Order: structure tokens, then C-alpha cells, then sequence
């Protein structure tokens, strides 16, 4: 609810011979699920802090994961060009998709579980079929490296993040750009979009007047290695407000369940929870001795996971 | 052949078998006779895996019509095929990323190598640079107490630059050595790609090989080869036709072990202590 | 020419005689400490 992580710790998770590049939550289970740049994926147990198992399908290294609204498969991309499906009931890799051409840079699954979406460095965006596993249509315009991709809670907007100064947001019926911003100071690199439970208290943050439908409208997130983190209006595409004192540069962004408090992380070595509504709670918390690189938040559960580049993860409780 | 089709799909459910580019081929040697018309990959692979299992018997057949001695094909048979199907599938897949992944590793600290040497030789000219302009001061200087310091901070910077030459060379030299690793190194990553395509195919023909032609002599283990080679050629299922089965299904290490236990150097041996091992 | 080379090369047989200076200290100093042992 206002769950806010606290300065101690609870365990300290290194088994990664390599850094850890995004750390995940499993929908249901009490499973965290962490990629690192190791070629392998490992599976942990956020609330006793022991580790699991691993997946070393991969052959470069892991850099996005992503579950589905069941959570019954991982989605999981790599630098070896390549897209894997895992099947988590065996763990096992159940298929594997090829194509995409170098260094695929994220990867996410839509609410509807059918069709996954994958970003990379040949400057446009893919998607598939989970069941069959054939790139069905091509996503272009996009100028340069793209870092990172997330769709919407029913499977129609995406959004894109990339290295050419543009956050463009999409559909999938039209395949076209409904909204392009280009307005950052450097790179945009982590993006995440608003739970419902966040549309009203966005009103009396930013005073935005409701259209004739009486709807806000989708809402976009994107921070950038300006060290400034920027919340946007999706359907109309203009500027609410910016979030400026990361020390450097901001590595992923999210909103907290219950949607009222803004938590992020950054490679200031910290962690940093910010208040928007009412610009109150300033907190900065050390986290890692080296550069942080994501984070997650429980929906349910009173715990927050951070992925560094010193070879370790984190679990922080929330109070 | 209905029963043995769905028994294949269910068991191979879990294995990849997926071939996005996959041809169908003009004639399809179809087995199963409810296959859809357009089969796909995995569908393919059940066929064959089922010609397999018809193909022992007629091999029986065969053998029983020219008065040898036969023995029972069962269920059993097929199911001993589809699981080594199935586990030599995840064994060389999971080899092969592995070789993959140590070999991308070597190729990346080769390049930082290269770029390091490169360093060396910026940090290199600077201290050329350096030196020179060291000494022509102290030799500009000494013509006219801290001028013999001079001249010893100038020695001590030649020192420095034959210590860093001495490493110039030594790196050089490592630098050279891994050229014929780097090459091979990049020749299989280049045909890593094509491997996983024939993981399926080979792995299927050395199941059959491994659950079946147990019984029967060096010929009638040809023949049985050979006609799943070609019902898989039929079928557009990649397999690589230039390995042997011997050299496929062990490694040298093994062999090595087993002449040491007076196996006979024979390619039916290897491939009965083969069967002995899996 | 070879003046300032035979200089400099005094100057490495000092620097050098600084060192063994130095090393002996050390050792002397070293072989002190462990009288008692």
C-alpha cells in the first residue's frame, strides 16, 4: 500500500559469475527470477533467499526476461541473436526464435499471453506468436539502438525506448505511431507504464483537466541518461512534470502497486524513492558498492528486488 | 501407426522440433495416413520417427523370407527409440551452446586483447615523446647538482620505455599465437547456427540406431541406416551426412578408455560399447 | 657528449647503491625484529 524499502537488508543473493541485467517477479509463485550476463538465468526464492536452479540455454548474454499473466512461461532475450522460450513448469527450453538481427535488447509478453515483443540493436521492433514462433509483422522507425519495450495491461499500446533521443509509443491494429516524443536531454533507457490504480492520482498531481470521454488517458514513463526521469501523457503526449537529482545515470523505472509513490533506481549506486504527488518523500538508499542496473516490485508482497553489476541481488522488505 | 504417432507427439512434445522455414516437400513419404496435408516440422519428425519403426519390420521380414533368425519388435522398441531421441537432443544441444558460449567468450577476450595492445602502443609513443623531450632538455641544460637529477630522471625513463617495449613484444607475441585459435574459433561460431539446424535429423538417426540395429550385423545395420537416411532426405529433415555415427555418438576420451579395456578397434565394437553406455 | 652519458651513469651506480643501502637497512632491521625467535 505506502510500502517504502527500508536501508537494512534481508539476504544478500550471489551466485552470478557475471552481471545481473534485469531481476523479475514471478506473477504467483514465491519465485524471483534474476538474468545476468552469464549466459544463464537463475531462479531464487525471495523469501527464504535460496537459490533454486539456473537455465543455461543461452549462449551470449541474457538481457531481458519477462513472464506472462499466468506466469506458466519465461520469455527470455540474448546477445546470440536469438529469443527463448521457457516452459516453467519443466524448465526447460520449449522454443527457440531466430532472426532479429544482433544484439536483441529486451523482451515482453502482452496480458493476452498469445504474442510476445522484442526490441535490438538493428533499430526496429519484432513480434511473434508463442505458439508457432513466426514473425508475423515488422515494427520500423525507430533510428538507432532500441533499449527497452513494454506494452500495455490488455495488449494493444507499445511503447519503445531507444538510443535516438525517442520514446514513440504504437498500436497493434494500425501499426503506426500514434505518439512520438523526442524532447530528452541524452538517451532514454527504461520505460514502464501506469497500473490503474494510478489514474486518479495523477489529477491532483499535475492539475491535467479530463477530456470529454472523462478518462485521463494512458500514461507513459521513461527515464533517460540525462539522470532525469519524465512522466508523459500517452494519448496526448505532452510534459506533466520531470523528476531531476539522480546522481547518474537512470537505469530502470516503475510505479509502486499502489500507485502513489515513484521508486527507481540509477548507477548512483542507490536506490531512490520519490514522491510525486506532493514532492515529500525524498528518500535515497544505498543499495550496491558498484552500478545498479533493475529493479522490481512485488504486487502483492512487501518486497523489492535490485539487480547490480557486483554479481549479487538484493531483497529489500517494504514498511 | 495411429497409436505410434500419437505416442511420438506426446512424448516429443517438449523438444523444440520447430523449423520456421521448413519446405514441404513435392512428395511427402507419408506414413501416418490421418497426417495433415501440409505437415509441418515436428509432424515430419513424428513420420519418420514411425517409418523407423516400420522399417524394423521389414527388416525382420526381410530377414525371417531368407531363412535368418528374427527378433520381436515391440511398443518397448519404439519407446527406447523416442526417449534416446529426446535425451541425446537436450545432450547435444546443450554441448553445443556450451562450446558456443566458451567460444564467444575466447573471441571477446581476443578483441579486448587487440584494443589493449593498441593502448600499448599510444602509451608507447607518449613515453617515446617523452624521453625525448627528457633528454634534449638535460642535454640543453647540462652546455650551459639538478641537472645530473635530470638526467637520472631521463635514465630511469628509458628504463621505463625498454620495460614497456619488453612487454610490447612479449604481447605481440602472445598475439600472434592465438591467430590460428582466433581463426577456427570464428569458423565454428560462423557454423554454429548450422549445427542446431541438424540436431534433429542426427540425433533421430543415432536414436534409431542406438534403440534398434542392436541385434543385427554390420550389414543389416547399414542397410537400416541407410534407409533412414534417405526417408529423411525425402522428408527435408536436416541431418550432416559427413560424420560418422561412432565419432557422433562418443568422444575420443571413451575410446581411448575402452581399447585400454581390450575392446576390439572395430567400428561395430565402438558402436556395441556404445549401446553398452547408452 | 659521452661526459653527460658517463654522468648518468654515475648517477645509476648511486641510485643503485641507494637501493642496496636501503635493502640492507631493511634486512638489518628485519633480522632485529627476530632475535627472540
Amino acid at each position: 500500500k505506502e510500502w517504502i524499502p527500508r536501508p537494512p537488508e534481508k539476504y544478500a543473493l550471489s551466485g552470478h559469475r557475471s552481471p545481473v541485467t534485469r531481476v523479475i517477479f514471478h506473477p504467483v509463485f514465491s519465485v524471483m527470477v534474476s538474468a545476468s550476463e552469464d549466459a544463464t538465468i537463475k531462479v531464487w526464492d525471495y523469501e527464504t533467499g535460496d537459490f533454486e536452479r539456473t537455465l543455461k540455454g543461452h549462449t551470449d548474454s541474457v538481457q531481458d526476461i519477462s513472464f506472462d499473466h499466468s506466469g506458466k512461461l519465461l520469455a527470455s532475450c540474448s546477445a546470440d541473436m536469438t529469443i527463448k522460450l521457457w516452459d516453467f513448469q519443466g524448465f526447460e527450453c520449449i522454443r527457440t526464435m531466430h532472426g532479429h538481427d544482433h544484439n536483441v535488447s529486451s523482451v515482453a509478453i502482452m496480458p493476452n499471453g498469445d504474442h510476445i515483443v522484442s526490441a535490438s540493436r538493428d533499430k526496429t521492433i519484432k513480434m511473434w506468436e508463442v505458439q508457432t514462433g513466426y514473425c508475423v509483422k515488422t515494427f520500423t522507425g525507430h533510428r538507432e539502438w532500441v533499449r527497452m519495450v513494454r506494452p500495455n495491461q490488455d495488449g494493444t499500446l507499445i511503447a519503445s525506448c531507444s538510443n535516438d533521443q525517442t520514446v514513440r509509443v504504437w498500436v497493434v491494429a494500425t501499426k503506426e505511431c500514434k505518439a512520438e516524443l523526442r524532447e530528452h536531454e541524452h538517451v532514454v533507457e527504461c520505460i514502464s507504464w501506469a497500473p490503474e490504480s494510478s489514474y486518479s492520482s495523477i489529477s491532483e498531481a499535475t492539475g491535467s483537466e479530463t477530456k470529454k470521454s472523462g478518462k485521463p488517458g494512458p500514461f507513459l514513463l521513461s527515464g533517460s541518461r540525462d539522470k532525469t526521469i519524465k512522466m508523459w501523457d500517452v494519448s496526448t503526449g505532452m510534459c506533466l512534470m520531470t523528476l531531476v537529482g539522480h546522481d547518474n545515470w537512470v537505469r530502470g523505472v516503475l510505479f509502486h502497486s499502489g500507485g502513489k509513490f515513484i521508486l527507481s533506481c540509477a548507477d548512483d549506486k542507490t536506490l531512490r524513492v520519490w514522491d510525486y504527488k506532493n514532492k515529500r518523500c525524498m528518500k535515497t538508499l544505498n543499495a550496491h558498492e558498484h552500478f545498479v542496473t533493475s529493479l522490481d516490485f512485488h504486487k502483492t508482497a512487501p518486497y523489492v528486488v535490485t539487480g547490480s553489476v557486483d554479481q549479487t541481488v538484493k531483497v529489500w522488505e517494504c514498511r | 501407426t495411429e497409436a505410434l504417432y500419437q505416442v511420438g507427439k506426446e512424448f516429443t512434445s517438449k523438444m523444440d522440433l520447430e523449423k520456421p522455414n521448413y519446405i514441404v516437400p513435392d512428395y511427402m513419404p507419408v506414413v501416418y495416413d490421418k497426417l495433415p496435408q501440409p505437415p509441418s516440422h515436428r509432424e515430419a519428425i513424428v513420420n519418420s520417427c514411425v517409418f523407423v519403426h516400420q522399417t524394423l519390420h521389414q527388416a525382420n521380414a526381410r530377414l525371417a523370407k531368407r531363412g535368418g533368425r528374427t527378433m520381436a519388435i515391440t511398443p518397448r522398441h519404439y519407446l527406447d527409440f523416442i526417449n534416446h531421441y529426446a535425451n541425446l537432443f537436450h545432450e547435444k544441444r546443450s554441448e553445443l551452446e556450451e562450446q558456443q558460449m566458451h567460444l564467444n567468450v575466447g573471441l571477446r577476450k581476443i578483441k579486448e586483447t587487440v584494443d589493449q595492445v593498441e593502448e600499448l602502443r599510444r602509451d608507447l609513443r607518449i613515453k617515446s615523446q617523452e624521453l625525448e623531450v627528457k633528454n634534449a632538455a638535460a642535454n640543453d641544460k647540462l652546455k650551459k647538482e639538478e641537472y645530473a637529477v635530470l638526467i637520472s630522471e631521463a635514465q630511469a625513463i628509458k628504463a621505463d620505455l625498454a620495460a614497456v617495449e619488453a612487454k610490447v613484444n612479449r604481447s605481440t607475441a602472445l598475439l600472434k599465437s592465438l591467430s590460428a585459435e582466433r581463426e577456427r574459433w570464428e569458423k565454428t561460431s560462423e557454423t554454429f547456427k548450422n549445427q542446431m539446424s541438424t540436431i534433429a535429423g542426427d540425433c533421430l538417426l543415432s536414436a534409431a540406431f542406438i534403440a534398434y540395429a542392436g541385434y543385427f550385423d554390420q550389414q543389416m545395420r547399414q542397410n537400416l541406416f541407410t534407409t533412414w537416411s534417405h526417408h529423411l532426405q525425402q522428408a527435408n529433415i536436416q541431418f550432416r551426412t559427413d560424420i560418422a555415427r561412432t565419432e557422433y555418438l562418443s568422444n575420443a576420451d571413451e575410446r581411448l578408455r575402452w581399447q585400454a579395456s581390450s575392446l576390439p578397434a572395430d567400428d561395430l565394437c565402438t558402436e556395441n560399447a556404445i549401446m553398452l553406455k547408452r
